[PDB]
Parts: structure tokens; C-alpha cells; sequence
């Protein structure tokens, strides 16, 4: 059951306060349009990091 | 202030490189008093400041859209605020050393003038940039203006009222023009946007490694050895002389087609305003 | 300020005008040092008391954290013989707050305690551990002849 | 001219600052740039080809830096004197050779004519020039109506000293009587404003 | 602060933080507010004032005195005093008069010797031309004036060798 | 026009000092520079990386 989490994976990068200003950063994102993989207490792998969306 | 941020050591070793801080000030106030000679230059050429009398008698020209206006912060006309608005005390300083100084003429005086220039146009034709102002009607000026292109003079006496419609319809007609059009001014922006975008990069190459340890002085100060911190301080200078040389180089550049447009628009004011 | 005016002009006749000479600073005064709050001593004294060393093919790592170091008391003693650290200065470990420290302990033979050093080749050194090309803290040996000798 | 100087101003900030450019430019050869001495000889002399390349690599990219930075500022200065020498050529070829009738190219007026003069690097323009004064002012017409024929102007205007009307050039003031050798008929006066009988 | 060496002068902050950020900054690398280790506030560091200096001066030949300005900071922190639209100037005295001036200094401010008085320039003399539809002024004479001008052609031909 | 040669100096001499120009920032890429070798391929893979 794919779905596409449009724009989620969004987080601070670093502990630092800025205002009115557009930063350009290099981290690692959830890009964006992307497919889950939906799911139902199956073993899974962990490549880089894990976005764990829940209801 | 700029290469060796509030730090004595950096200076000695700055010392070393002979005298690579005065020629780059000096030319930098060179451009900085050349900018007020080409501003004096087009603007300050009527010796006195004649204002427009109350009489308005022009024979129907309707010239209060461009006139100053008494109930207004600086006596500015309509059109000057619809352009200044089209277009986008004492704090500024930074860590860097980064300095704006203020222009020697002052707005108001800039708009003193040209109401000058302009009554003196009105009331006065052409004789005021010779000798002396030599009052005398518009619509003998208007036919003398005529009669110096080929047609006669007796064409404007008897089409009077449709020139001024036509002059009224024009006059209102750009108005609208400027208002709308937002994308007018296309080249007093272009120089605003290249000085800010070159200003925005020297302030942002500071924060470079540069092949050195660290891209700030102070923290490397009071890390390493003195006797060894020599060349880690080295490497860093070196490349911040080249980006203020490069920067005052595409500076000079830059101000010299600036200047060249400034006397061309002063040989247009001075041909084509105070003469036909 | 005539007397700057004509250093800076170099000469002894000024005409009229506006000239620089110089800019200013103000000076600053009354410096001031902020700290947290931690106190407790830090278990690097029983990291060094303590000797149960291992081999390069097993090398211990340990955290030290949430610590008040101090450098000065192990740098006047003369138990040790090669400090030589690399990046911070061997004496200006006291001055600068660091985030975190990692303590590496061994045994290794004399004939290759030059080759751990960054950014150079050898036999135990390319083969078996290597020091990144960047500075990490320092390097301490110590001759030991009565107990694994 | 001869007694009040410093108007010539422009000749002598050239020349100080080619002075100036190039005393600073022969001043920079004096400095260590990082190595041990300022002179290459010494160097040589206290030193053996092994190590003494790299005081001397130093000595010889200062030098190339400063070398360059001097190049660039002569060539921006002949740039802006290859403008002034083509805007005085247009000058001179305009104003000396003929006449000239835009406002304020030669001279404070109306122009006449010119002599050029040397200079030690330039050149000195005298333009004659034409200004009146004495002024006075009198009561205008634009058109006078005859048998109700509208008379206007050939060359000229109409003025009046108070009895009489006239007709006269612009630019003096030299009265004539008015006749139809100089005043021309167009239309009738019934539409015209300012017609005034005579 | 922990390690962190900074100079300037500091003041109650007014930003927010949420409760996680240590320090805050601006445009490119400018750290301005810092959260203290122990006591748990905020300060905003700004810089304290710094400038050049500039000396006016009537001639050596003519008289022996100047004023000093001082570009930048404003006369509230430098141990006559003016207080202009850019820096402030200290030795002359302000008069509510104006004259076509001599040396400028800026935002229309000019000073001049009289003893070294600071003033706004004046564009000219002011007068109004009495217009009218029903009056021309003609001259009567005439005069012949000469004006001089100087522009320069060319300068010194110079070469300069590499070895 | 058609029988003396060299008028059309002054195009022609734009286009020499443009080719000029460019072949004298070309040559510039083999200069040694003070380094071992001028080029790069053989000097990445004959010494150590300090
Ligand atoms: C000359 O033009 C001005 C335009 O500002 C006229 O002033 C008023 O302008 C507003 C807005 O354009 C109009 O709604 C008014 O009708 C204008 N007149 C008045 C009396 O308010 C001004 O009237 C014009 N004068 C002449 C002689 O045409
Ligand atoms: C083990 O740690 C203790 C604790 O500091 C060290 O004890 C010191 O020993 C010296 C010499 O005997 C005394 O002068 C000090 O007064 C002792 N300090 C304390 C706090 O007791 C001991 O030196 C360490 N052992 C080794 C091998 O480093
Ligand atoms: C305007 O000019 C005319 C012409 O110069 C004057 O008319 C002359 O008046 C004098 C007065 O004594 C007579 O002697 C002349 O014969 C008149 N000229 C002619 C051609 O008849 C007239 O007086 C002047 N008016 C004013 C007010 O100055
Ligand atoms: C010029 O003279 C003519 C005729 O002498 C004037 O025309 C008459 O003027 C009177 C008085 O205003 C009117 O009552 C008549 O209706 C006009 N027309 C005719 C056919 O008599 C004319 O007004 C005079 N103009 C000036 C400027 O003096
Ligand atoms: C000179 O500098 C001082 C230092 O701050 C200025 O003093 C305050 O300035 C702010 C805005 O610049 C005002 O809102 C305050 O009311 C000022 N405080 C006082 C006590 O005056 C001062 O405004 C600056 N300018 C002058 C002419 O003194
Ligand atoms: C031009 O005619 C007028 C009529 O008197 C005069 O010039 C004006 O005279 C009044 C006198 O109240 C002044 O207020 C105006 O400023 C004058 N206008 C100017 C100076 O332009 C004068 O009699 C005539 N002009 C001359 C030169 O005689
Ligand atoms: C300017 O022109 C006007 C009109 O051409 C002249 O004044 C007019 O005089 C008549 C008398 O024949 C009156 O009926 C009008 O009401 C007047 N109009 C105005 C606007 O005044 C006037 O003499 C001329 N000169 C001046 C200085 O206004
Ligand atoms: C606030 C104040 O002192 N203003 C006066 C002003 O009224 C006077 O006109 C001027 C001298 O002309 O000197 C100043
Ligand atoms: C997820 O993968 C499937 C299989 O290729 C693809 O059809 C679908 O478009 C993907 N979802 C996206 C790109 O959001
Ligand atoms: C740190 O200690 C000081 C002095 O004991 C105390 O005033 C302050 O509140 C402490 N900071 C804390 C507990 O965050
Ligand atoms: C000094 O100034 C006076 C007055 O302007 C002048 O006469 C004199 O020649 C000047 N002297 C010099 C050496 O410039």
C-alpha cells in the first residue's frame, strides 16, 4: 500500500536561532514526493535513519 | 579592521607586507570625492534660484502636476513622489568595518533646484543660460519654439486650445504609466543590486578556511603556540589582500562607466534644457 | 592633530582642506569569564594509575565527560616523557572549554612509537591504526620495564 | 593669468599622481615580505642553493603581485585620458574650425569663435563670447489686425513704448516702423488672442 | 562564555528562544545573543561605537588652528561641541547664517574660516522674475566676454623591465 | 576598397589581440609553477597526500 508523504521530514538542523533570513543547508532529508512503504512486527532494515510516521 | 579583527600580532605581521592598506583607501576616497563632483556637476549649473510666481496665466497649460507643492514633507511634486516611492540616524557599523557616508547634497537642496531650473524654463525661455533671466509670455515662446523647427508661427496662434488639450491629455496620460508599470525604472536598479551583491560576497568570503585550521583569529590565537602559530595566522592574510584587491579593482570599473553616464546626462541637461 | 596631519602628508605646508589621519577604538575593561556549574573529579587519574593495558588488535576506548580537567598537574610531572601535542598547545590546555574527550590506552613496541603520528606510513601504523589527517589531542608514551618487561 | 595661480589644477593632479603611483611602486621594493632580507643578494651570499629558493620564491611573488597591481592602475588612468583626449579633439575640431550653436559647448553665451594655446601636457581653449545687458521692458502684442486682415510678424516682435508700436529683433533693440515689406497677413483677427488694433 | 571570546557591549535581549537553541545569529557569522551557562537568560551583544577621524583645516599659511571630526560615533562618548547628521565635529562654533562655502563635510553641513565656523551652505541668491502675459524685456547693450579652459591630452610615457 | 590591402585595420587588429588573448591564457596551463610535474594526473598518483 505505497503513499506519497508529500512534504514531511522537516527538522531543525543545527541549535541556532535565525530570523527572516533563507538558508541554504546539506543534510540528510526526506526528499520530497517520495513513496512509504505502509505497513501492519516484521524485522527492517536501517540504512541511514528512519522516518517513523505513526497514527 | 578589516584584515586583522582587533588583534596586535596580526598587525606585525601585516607590517611585513609593506603598505598594502593606504593605496586601496586612497583610491576608495578618490572614487567617494569623484561622486560628488559628478552629482555638483549635472544639477548646479543656474547661478541663482528663481521660484514660480502665483500668477498661473500659461494660456492653458496646466502645469501644477510638476510644480512644487507647499504642503508636501520636502516640496516635492507628484511625479518625484511617484518615482521615489517606486523605488527600494547614525547606526550603521559592523565588525568588519564596513562604512556608508552620507552624500554632501541633501534631497531637499537636489529638489531646490530643479523647481529653480524649472520656473526659470517656464517664466524666462531660453534666456537664462546666456545672460540674465528676460521674462516673456509662454505662447510666444511656444511659437518661436515652433517657428524654429520650419513651421510658422501662424499655426499655433489659431490651434491653441487643441495643443493644450493635447498637452493636458499627455501630461495626465503618464501618470497612469508610471503607476502601473512597475518594471519602469529598469536602470536605476541594476547598479543597487550589483553593488549589494558584490558587498554581500566580500562580507561573506570572510568566513573561508583558506587552508588554514580555522576561519576565525581569535580562536586560533589562543589555541596555538605563538612560535608555531606563525604560518597557521599566514595563509589567511594572503588571501583576504586579493579579495579586497579584486573588489577595489571591479569597483573602479565599475564607477568609470558610471561616470560617462553622468557627463552624458550632463550634456543633456545642458543642451537640451536650457536650449532647443 | 596638525602635527598628524602633516605626518600624513608628509610635508611641512598643508593647504586648506579636509584630510584623515587615523580611527579610533574604544578601549574595553572589566573582562568577564561565565562557567557551568558542574564539580566532581574526573576518573582520568585512575585511568593513568591504573595499568592493564591491551595490544593493538584489542585497543580500549573510554569517554570522559561532565569533568573538571585538569592538565597542568600531569604536565609538570616528570613520569611521562613525549608530550609533543599536535593541534592545541601542550600548555594552553586550560584556557579553552572543550565537548568531549576520548582516551585511547596500549602497549606498543619501541621501535614504532615515532610511526603514530597523522599523516605518515609504516608497518603498524597504515596497517593497523591510523590518526586521521586532523588533529586529535595528543599523544602521551611512557617507558614501562617492570611489569610487562 | 599671471598673477593668480593654482587654476591649473588639472595638469598638475596628473602629474602628482603619476608621481605618486610611481614613488609608491619603487618604494615597495624595500619590504621582507616573509623572507629574511630585502635584498636577494644577501641572501644568496649568506645561504646555498638548497634552501635560499624559497626566501627568493617569496621575494619574487610580492614583487609580481605589486608588479601587477601598477599595471592595472596605469591602464585605468590611460583609459580616462584617452576620454579627455577624445573629448578635447571633438573641441577643437568643432568649436576652432567653425561655429557652434548648442548652448553651452564653447563658452558662457552666445558663441563666437576661439584660440588654442599649448600647455605643458594639455591644451587651453580663449572662446569670445556675446552677453547683453542694460535691459528694459515693454508691453508686447502677438498679432496687429489691419481692415480686419491679421498682420503677424516676418522676423521679429512687436513692442510698444506706449504710444506707438514697433516692430524689432529679438536678441537688441533697433525700432522700425511697420510696413508690409515685414509683417505678413494670415486669416482674420477674430480668432487670435491679443490682437490689438492699428 | 564557554569558550566562546567576544568584545563588544551587551544589553537585555528582547528576542524569544525556544527551548532548545544555546545562541542565536545573523547574516553570514554574527553572534548577538547568548544564553548565560548558569543563571538561564539572554543577552543581544552589539558593537561599541568605533570610527575615523578628520581633520579641517584653513591653511598652514593662513592661520594656525583646526577642528577635528569625528565620523561615526556621535558626541555622547568622546573623552565647542556640535553634533551633525554624520559624526560630530568639536572646535567650531555653529552660526545661524548662510553663505556660498568653502570646505565641505556633509549632509550640507560646510565649514569655513571667518574663526573655523560651521553652518548650511546657501544655494544662491534667491530673487523672483515679475512674469506677466503682457510685457517682454529687450537688451540694450551688449558686451564682449573671453573664458578660458584647460584639458589635458596625454601624460609621461613610461616602461619598466622585469629582470 | 578591392585593390589596397590592410584598411580594415582596426576589426582586424580586435580580432588578433582577442586570439591573442585567448591563446596566451591556454599556454598558461603548462607551466610548472614550482610544483614536481605540470600536470596533475602523474603527481596525484606518484607522491603521499601531505
Ligand atoms: C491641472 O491638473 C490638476 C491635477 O492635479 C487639477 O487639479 C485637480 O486634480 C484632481 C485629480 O486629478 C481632479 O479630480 C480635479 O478636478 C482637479 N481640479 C480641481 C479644481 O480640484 C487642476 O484643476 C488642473 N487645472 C487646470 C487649469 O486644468
Ligand atoms: C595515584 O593517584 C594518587 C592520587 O593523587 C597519587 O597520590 C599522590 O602520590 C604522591 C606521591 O606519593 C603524593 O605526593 C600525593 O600527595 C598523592 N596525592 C594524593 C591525593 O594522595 C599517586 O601518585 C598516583 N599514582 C601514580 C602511579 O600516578
Ligand atoms: C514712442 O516713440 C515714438 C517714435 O520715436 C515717439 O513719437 C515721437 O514723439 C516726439 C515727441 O515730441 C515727436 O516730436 C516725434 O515726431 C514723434 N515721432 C514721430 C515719428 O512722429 C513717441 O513720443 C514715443 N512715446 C513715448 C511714450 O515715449
Ligand atoms: C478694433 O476696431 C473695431 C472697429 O472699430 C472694433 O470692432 C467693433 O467694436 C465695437 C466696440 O467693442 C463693437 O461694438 C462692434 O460690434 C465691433 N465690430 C464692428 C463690426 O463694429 C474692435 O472691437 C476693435 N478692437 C480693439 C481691440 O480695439
Ligand atoms: C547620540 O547617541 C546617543 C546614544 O544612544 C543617542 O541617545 C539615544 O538615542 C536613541 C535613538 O538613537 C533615542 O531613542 C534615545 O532617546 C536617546 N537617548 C537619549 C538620552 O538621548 C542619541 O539620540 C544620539 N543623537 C544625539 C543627537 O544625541
Ligand atoms: C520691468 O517691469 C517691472 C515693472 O515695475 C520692473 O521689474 C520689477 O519691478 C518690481 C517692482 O515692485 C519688482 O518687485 C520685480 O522684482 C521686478 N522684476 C524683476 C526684477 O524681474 C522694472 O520696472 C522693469 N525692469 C527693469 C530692468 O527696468
Ligand atoms: C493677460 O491677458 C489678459 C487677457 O488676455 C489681460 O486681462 C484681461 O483684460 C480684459 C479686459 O479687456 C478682462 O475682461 C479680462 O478679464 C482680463 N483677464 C485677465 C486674466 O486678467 C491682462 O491684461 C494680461 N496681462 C496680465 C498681467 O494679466
Ligand atoms: C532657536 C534659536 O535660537 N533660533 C535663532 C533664530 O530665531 C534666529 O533667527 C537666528 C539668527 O538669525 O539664530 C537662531
Ligand atoms: C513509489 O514507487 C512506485 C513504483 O515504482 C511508483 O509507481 C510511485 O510513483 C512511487 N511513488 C512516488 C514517486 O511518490
Ligand atoms: C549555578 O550556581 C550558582 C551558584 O551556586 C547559582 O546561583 C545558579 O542558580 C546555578 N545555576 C543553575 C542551577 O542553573
Ligand atoms: C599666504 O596667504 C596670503 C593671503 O592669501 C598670500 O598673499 C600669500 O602669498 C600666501 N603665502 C604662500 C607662501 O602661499
Amino acid at each position: 500500500a505505497y503513499t506519497n508523504s508529500f512534504t514531511r521530514g522537516v527538522y531543525y538542523p543545527d541549535k541556532v536561532f535565525r530570523s527572516s533570513v533563507l538558508h541554504s543547508t546539506q543534510d540528510l532529508f526526506l526528499p520530497f514526493f517520495s513513496n512509504v512503504t505502509w505497513f501492519h512486527n516484521p524485522v527492517l532494515p536501517f540504512n541511514d535513519g528512519v522516518y517513523f510516521a505513526s497514527t | 579592521m578589516y584584515i586583522c579583527g582587533d588583534s596586535t600580532e596580526c598587525s606585525n605581521l601585516l607590517l611585513q607586507y609593506g603598505s598594502f592598506c593606504t593605496q586601496l583607501n586612497r583610491a576608495l576616497t578618490g572614487i567617494a570625492v569623484e561622486q560628488d563632483k559628478n552629482t555638483q556637476e549635472v544639477f548646479a549649473q543656474v547661478k541663482q534660484i528663481y521660484k514660480t510666481p502665483p500668477i498661473k496665466d500659461f494660456g492653458g497649460f496646466n502645469f501644477s502636476q510638476i510644480l512644487p507643492d507647499p504642503s508636501k514633507p520636502s516640496k516635492r511634486s507628484f511625479i518625484e513622489d511617484l518615482l521615489f516611492n517606486k523605488v527600494t540616524l547614525i547606526c550603521a557599523q559592523k565588525f568588519n568595518g564596513l562604512t556608508v557616508l552620507p552624500p554632501l547634497l541633501t534631497d531637499e537642496m537636489i529638489a531646490q533646484y530643479t523647481s529653480a531650473l524649472l520656473a526659470g524654463t517656464i517664466t524666462s525661455g531660453w534666456t537664462f543660460g546666456a545672460g540674465a533671466a528676460l521674462q516673456i509670455p509662454f505662447a510666444m515662446q511656444m511659437a518661436y519654439r515652433f517657428n524654429g523647427i520650419g513651421v510658422t508661427q501662424n499655426v499655433l496662434y489659431e490651434n491653441q486650445k487643441l495643443i493644450a488639450n493635447q498637452f493636458n491629455s499627455a501630461i495626465g496620460k503618464i501618470q497612469d504609466s508610471l503607476s502601473s508599470t512597475a518594471s519602469a525604472l529598469g536602470k536605476l536598479q541594476d547598479v543597487v543590486n550589483q553593488n549589494a551583491q558584490a558587498l554581500n560576497t566580500l562580507v561573506k568570503q570572510l568566513s573561508s578556511n583558506f587552508g588554514a585550521i580555522s576561519s576565525v583569529l581569535n580562536d586560533i590565537l589562543a589555541r596555538l603556540d605563538p612560535p608555531e602559530a606563525e604560518v597557521q595566522i599566514d595563509r589567511l592574510i594572503t588571501g583576504r589582500l586579493q579579495s579586497l584587491q579584486t573588489y577595489v579593482t571591479q569597483q573602479l570599473i565599475r564607477a568609470a562607466e558610471i561616470r560617462a553616464s553622468a557627463n552624458l546626462a550632463a550634456t543633456k541637461m545642458s543642451e537640451c534644457v536650457l536650449g532647443q | 592633530p596638525l602635527s598628524e596631519t602633516k605626518c600624513t602628508l608628509k610635508s611641512f605646508t598643508v593647504e586648506k582642506g579636509i584630510y584623515q589621519t587615523s580611527n579610533f577604538r574604544v578601549q574595553p575593561t572589566e573582562s568577564i569569564v561565565r562557567f557551568p556549574n558542574i564539580t566532581n573529579l574526573c576518573p582520568f587519574g585512575e585511568v593513568f594509575n591504573a595499568t592493564r593495558f591491551a595490544s593493538v588488535y584489542a585497543w580500549n576506548r573510554k569517554r570522559i565527560s561532565n569533568c573538571v580537567a585538569d592538565y597542568s598537574v600531569l604536565y609538570n610531572s616528570a613520569s611521562f616523557s613525549t608530550f609533543k601535542c599536535y593541534g592545541v598547545s601542550p600548555t594552553k590546555l586550560n584556557d579553552l572549554c572543550f565537548t568531549n574527550v576520548y582516551a585511547d590506552s596500549f602497549v606498543i613496541r619501541g621501535d614504532e612509537v615515532r610511526q603514530i603520528a597523522p599523516g605518515q606510513t609504516g608497518k603498524i601504523a597504515d596497517y593497523n591504526y591510523k590518526l586521521p589527517d586532523d588533529f586529535t589531542g595528543c599523544v602521551i608514551a611512557w617507558n614501562s620495564n617492570n611489569l610487562d618487561s | 593669468l599671471s598673477s593668480t595661480a593654482s587654476a591649473l589644477g588639472k595638469l598638475q593632479d596628473v602629474v602628482n599622481q603619476n608621481a605618486q603611483a610611481l614613488n609608491t611602486l619603487v618604494k615597495q621594493l624595500s619590504s621582507n615580505f616573509g623572507a629574511i632580507s630585502s635584498v636577494l643578494n644577501d641572501i644568496l651570499a649568506r645561504l646555498d642553493p638548497p634552501e635560499a629558493e624559497v626566501q627568493i620564491d617569496r621575494l619574487i611573488t610580492g614583487r609580481l603581485q605589486s608588479l601587477q597591481t601598477y599595471v592595472t592602475q596605469q591602464l585605468i588612468r590611460a583609459a580616462e585620458i584617452r576620454a579627455s583626449a577624445n573629448l578635447a579633439a571633438t573641441k577643437m575640431s568643432e568649436c576652432v574650425l567653425g561655429q557652434s550653436k548648442r548652448v553651452d559647448f564653447c563658452g558662457k553665451g552666445y558663441h563666437l569663435m576661439s584660440f588654442p594655446q599649448s600647455a605643458p601636457h594639455g591644451v587651453v581653449f580663449l572662446h569670445v563670447t556675446y552677453v547683453p545687458a542694460q535691459e528694459k521692458n515693454f508691453t508686447t502684442a502677438p498679432a496687429i489686425c489691419h481692415d480686419g486682415k491679421a498682420h503677424f510678424p516676418r522676423e521679429g516682435v512687436f513692442v510698444s513704448n506706449g504710444t506707438h508700436w514697433f516692430v524689432t529683433q529679438r536678441n537688441f533693440y533697433e525700432p522700425q516702423i511697420i510696413t508690409t515689406h515685414n509683417t505678413f497677413v494670415s486669416g482674420n483677427c477674430d480668432v487670435v488672442i491679443g490682437i490689438v488694433n492699428n | 562564555f564557554n569558550g566562546l571570546t567576544g568584545t563588544g557591549v551587551l544589553t537585555e535581549s528582547n528576542k524569544k528562544f525556544l527551548p532548545f537553541q544555546q545562541f542565536g545569529r545573523d547574516i553570514d557569522d554574527t553572534t548577538d545573543a547568548v544564553r548565560d551557562p548558569q543563571t538561564l537568560e539572554i543577552l543581544d551583544i552589539t558593537p561599541c561605537s568605533f570610527g575615523g577621524v578628520s581633520v579641517i583645516t584653513p591653511g598652514t599659511n593662513t592661520s594656525n588652528q583646526v577642528a577635528v571630526l569625528y565620523q561615526g560615533v556621535n558626541c555622547t562618548e568622546v573623552p565647542n561641541v556640535f553634533q551633525t547628521r554624520a559624526g560630530c565635529l568639536i572646535g567650531a562654533e555653529h552660526v545661524n547664517n548662510s553663505y556660498e562655502c568653502d570646505i565641505p563635510i556633509g549632509a550640507g553641513i560646510c565649514a569655513s574660516y571667518q574663526s573655523i565656523i560651521a553652518y548650511t551652505m546657501s544655494l544662491g541668491a534667491e530673487n523672483s522674475v515679475a512674469y506677466s502675459n503682457n510685457s517682454i524685456a529687450i537688451p540694450i547693450n551688449f558686451t564682449i566676454s573671453v573664458t578660458t579652459e584647460i584639458l589635458p591630452v596625454s601624460m609621461t610615457k613610461t616602461s619598466v623591465d622585469c629582470t
